[PDB]
């Protein structure tokens, strides 16, 4: 697609001098970005380990440093 | 999209509170000169009241359609609460620092000050112009300058605001009254809120348009809505049995053969742990919401008729629909009941007005079996009035659980008997299929208390008229998941934390409020426009409007007819008695802002007489008729309507005296030989050559002393005389001494809006909670 | 467990092989703790294996490290 294709010429370029910090500064936002998503609707599991759906809402509760973190990331 | 409508109910928030900045101002004052009685100009200026924005469009039609567009405009200015130190500039030249309550108040205080012929009564009067703060009764009292119809608008928002006061024992009376007085949840807070805290209520009162009564499309996406909102609330089971260890210990009661538990019988079908949280969450959510269920079950299964038999005696048969409630009533008496003491087969027909349970009560003679086949037939809602919403509960003997003891003692006497007709491993499938219910009478007087526990609390979290009636779609039932839930609970209680009580709460409220507050913004506007007679105007477009701003319904798959329906009994209610009252005040002086208008004119007299001009000292002199009098009228409303041309045109050729009515526009001019020449008079032959009326535009003669050619009038005596005149009024005088008001108000509130938001509550230990009796639910070991 | 009342609280040790949560009380807390179950036994070997396990806890109390780095060692 167009979206892989602006990944892969980030990664192609900047990868033949960078070989030490690249890996690390694109897969960092990954532990922030998984804390902004709202739930509506999930699998949850029994005391003994079965499947089971519920389909509750849970809004995501985020703090202002989080967004001064993410943006210096 | 289930996972939308939802999406749906939490976006729906509470009313846009309006505070007002400005005053409300409809008229404004202005400079004009004057002319003494003779005609010539005094060397003085008068201060006359004039209409702000004057844009008044032509035709007696088009004035009714500009007061409705009024309408809605002090519709959407009235505030709900009003400060008045907000609105309060500082008055530049006082006796002492005081302030006025408006920017435009100070300025029309500034403008006579500074002015240079105003005379010093007037001027004193501005300097002993300030507020006056009482402390003790937290009011103020702030002056104004205002019209007499602008101090009734600004009155009127004064005196009617949305605030009562907020103590903490009126937030503990927020909570529903089932929910406050239970013993497992306690209620805790921590801070209390001064005496200037208020808050606005909400308007809880029940439907009055009577959408479950014909109006079947609209009940079926209202009650999906509230299925939705119902299932993901009604809380979700966690330790139950495993599987695995619920299979095996049921595969040594039925002597199964290795490696085929699911092959040799079909028993075991469909057993998951998925299915029982499915199964509690549609039993609970079906009968809040009142969505009809329906069943679907295979025949050639003898495990899930036999707990089939268990919704029956639990859940009202008025739920299930009747096309599947037979057909499952049916097939138990012909295999579980009816071969079990030999009798014949039913002979059961289609369309039949009696249920297969409601037949074979006077068939049979057993009298254990006997009487849980009545307690099925006559298993009904109880409606009953609590807190002023119907709500309608279950019967004492579903609460208690005492409805199995009955259903265990019939069951455990059918697996007794022994049947001739059948072959003998007929009668071994099911007196082991029998059993396995039999040994479950401990863990199922625990789940006919947990489903009438998790109802009962839910129930108290609902405002809205829960009426019981048959809707078009049915949510699915599988009666598969019903076998695995009955086998594969526990002895672990869940009741449902109080913070999704207190959210359960919110959403109903703000779901009802906002469903009451589009009832009256819809029929405000249907009863002004036939007050104001509005014979072209149709309303497809106000309650196309108003489906809209409900946000569950769509406009696509209504009809042109089911919004027709709606607007017939959109008129029949009464309007709010905030809303009337605005309205009552512009059908008052509706002709006081029409007639104080320079863009119109309210038609012609003509008579074909010389008549003497009336003298005022406004316009120097001026040919226009104050009162329309002696004269024959013509309405061009109805001229226009129906394009009748006939009397007028014989009335203008014949040199007839006539007085048109209507909202009309005219030019105006200043000359003295346009008199002497007669330019009134030549108007309305167009009339006559060309049947439109819809231009004309009289003369309005105005000969005052900076009119050219005025030395005619002053040399020669005589009084200016012309034949036609207007019929206009004239427009009042700005009296300062007479204008001022004292507007009253509060000095501090704090207004909140979310009242749950300060209780912090807490559940006690699941192991030990109450049922509506003493003793505790899932005691059984 | 997740609901509108409730938190996850997940946290990221940088380094949690060399922390000083981890030198002296870790393999105390263990060595301690086979010293309670050399009297609960009364057979001569299953002392025997759990003094054992004791004696490799002592031996990495203090244990050095042998990193190559061009002529040295």
């Amino acid at each position: 697609s167009h979206e892989d294709y602006l990944i892969a010429r980030e990664l192609i370029v900047l990868s033949y001098s960078n070989r030490s910090t690249l890996a690390k500064l694109v897969s960092s936002p990954m532990s922030i970005l998984v804390a902004l998503v709202d739930i509506n609707g999930t699998f949850i599991t029994n005391e003994e380990l079965e499947l089971e759906f519920s389909n509750k809402y849970v809004r995501a509760i985020v703090p202002d440093q989080t967004f001064d973190e993410l943006k210096q990331m | 999209p289930k996972e939308s409508i939802l999406k749906k109910l939490e976006d729906i928030k509470p009313e846009q509170v309006k505070k007002q900045t400005k005053l409300f101002r409809i008229f404004e004052p202005r400079q004009l000169p004057v002319y003494r009685a003779n005609g010539e100009k005094e060397l003085r200026n008068r201060w006359y009241w004039k209409l702000k924005r004057d844009t008044l469009p032509d035709g007696d039609y088009d004035v009714r359609e500009y007061f409705l567009n009024l309408y809605d405009q002090v519709l959407t200015e009235m505030p709900d609460y009003l400060l008045l130190k907000d609105m309060a500039v500082e008055n530049k030249n006082s006796r002492d620092a005081g302030k006025v309550v408006d920017s435009e108040t100070a300025a029309i205080c500034d403008a006579i000050f500074q002015d240079e012929e105003t005379e010093g009564v007037v001027r004193r009067f501005i300097a002993e112009m300030r507020q006056r703060v009482q402390a003790d009764r937290n009011v103020v009292n702030y002056p104004s300058i205002l019209h007499p119809i602008d101090h009734a608008f600004n009155e009127y928002f004064l005196q009617h605001q949305l605030v009562e006061p907020l103590n903490n024992d009126i937030i503990f009376n927020y909570i529903p009254e089932r929910i406050r007085n239970d013993v497992n949840y306690i209620l805790n807070m921590d801070r209390n809120l001064p005496s200037t805290a208020r808050y606005i209520r909400p308007n809880l009162l029940q439907d009055r348009l009577n959408l479950h009564d014909n109006f079947e499309s609209l009940w079926d996406t209202i009650t999906t809505s509230n299925y939705i909102l119902a299932r993901s609330v009604v809380p979700d089971l966690k330790e139950l049995v495993s599987t695995e260890a619920q299979i095996q210990k049921m595969s040594q009661d039925l002597q199964l053969e290795a490696l085929t538990i699911q092959s040799e019988t079909q028993f075991l079908t469909g057993i998951n742990s998925q299915a029982a949280n499915d199964c509690f969450k549609t039993l609970i959510a079906a009968m809040l919401s009142q969505r009809t269920m329906s069943l679907d079950f295979v025949t050639t299964n003898y495990m899930s008729l036999i707990s089939g038999m268990w919704l029956l005696t639990v859940v009202p048969n008025d739920m299930f629909i009747r096309e599947s409630l037979v057909a499952c009533q049916l097939a138990i008496i012909n295999t579980i009941i009816y071969p079990a003491f030999g009798m014949q087969r039913m002979h059961y027909r289609n369309g039949d007005p009696q249920t297969p349970f409601q037949i074979a009560e006077q068939q049979i003679q057993n009298f254990q079996v006997a009487n849980w086949l009545h307690f099925v037939n006559n298993n009904q809602f109880r409606q009953v009035v609590i807190d002023g919403v119907l709500n309608q509960v279950l019967n004492d003997n579903i609460r208690n659980g005492h409805v199995v003891n009955q259903l265990m003692e019939a069951l455990m006497q059918l697996s007794r008997q022994q049947f001739p007709t059948m072959p003998v491993d007929y009668k071994r499938s099911i007196q082991r299929g029998i059993l396995l219910l039999s040994n479950r009478l401990g863990q199922l007087v625990d789940l006919t208390r947990l489903l009438a526990y998790n109802y009962e609390t839910l129930m108290a979290c609902i405002t809205m008229n829960m009426q019981h009636v048959q809707t078009l779609t049915t949510e699915k039932l599988q009666l598969t998941s019903v076998t695995s839930l009955c086998m594969l609970i526990g002895n672990a209680t869940v009741i449902p934390s109080p913070q999704t009580l207190f959210h359960y709460y919110n959403v109903n409220v703000n779901f009802h409020s906002n469903y009451n507050e589009r009832i009256n913004d819809a029929v405000a506007i249907i009863t002004a426009a036939n007050r104001l007679n509005l014979y072209q105007k149709k309303m497809k477009s106000i309650v196309e409007d108003f489906l809209k701003r409900l946000q569950i319904f769509d406009i696509s798959r209504v009809p042109d007819d089911q919004m027709y329906r709606l607007r017939d009994r959109l008129r029949l209610l009464p309007v709010e008695i905030r809303r009337l009252d605005i309205f009552n005040l512009i059908l008052m002086n509706m002709e006081q802002i029409e007639r104080a208008s320079d863009k119109i004119a309210q038609g012609v007299i003509i008579a074909y007489r010389d008549m003497q001009l009336e003298r005022d000292e406004m316009y120097g002199y001026v040919n226009i008729a104050r009162n329309l009098d002696g004269f024959q009228q013509i309405n061009l409303e109805e001229l226009m309507r129906t394009g009748d041309y006939a009397q007028i045109t014989n009335m203008l050729l014949n040199n007839q005296p006539v007085a048109l009515v209507g909202a009309l526009p005219f030019i105006t001019d200043s000359s003295v030989i346009s008199l002497v020449a007669k330019l009134d008079a030549t108007v309305f032959a167009q009339i006559v050559k060309l049947r439109k009326v819809d231009t004309l535009k009289p003369i309005l003669y105005k000969i005052n002393s900076d009119s050219n050619d005025f030395y005619l009038v002053a040399n020669y005596d005589w009084v200016p005389t012309s034949t036609t005149k207007v019929y206009k009024q004239i427009p009042q005088q700005f009296d300062f001494r007479a204008s001022m008001h004292m507007l009253t108000s509060n000095l501090t509130f704090t207004v909140y809006s979310d009242l749950l938001a300060f209780v912090s509550a807490d559940t006690v230990e699941p192991i030990n909670a109450v049922a509506f009796d003493n003793m505790r639910i899932m005691n059984e070991l | 467990f997740l609901s509108n009342n409730s938190m996850v609280l997940y946290t990221d040790v940088s380094q949690w092989d060399s922390s000083q949560h981890n030198t002296q009380p870790f393999r105390k807390g263990i060595i301690m703790g086979l010293d309670m179950l050399a009297n609960m036994t009364n057979d001569a070997r299953v002392i025997q294996t759990l003094n054992l396990y004791k004696q490799t806890q002592i031996n990495l109390m203090d244990s050095y490290v042998q990193i190559p780095d061009g002529n040295v060692i």
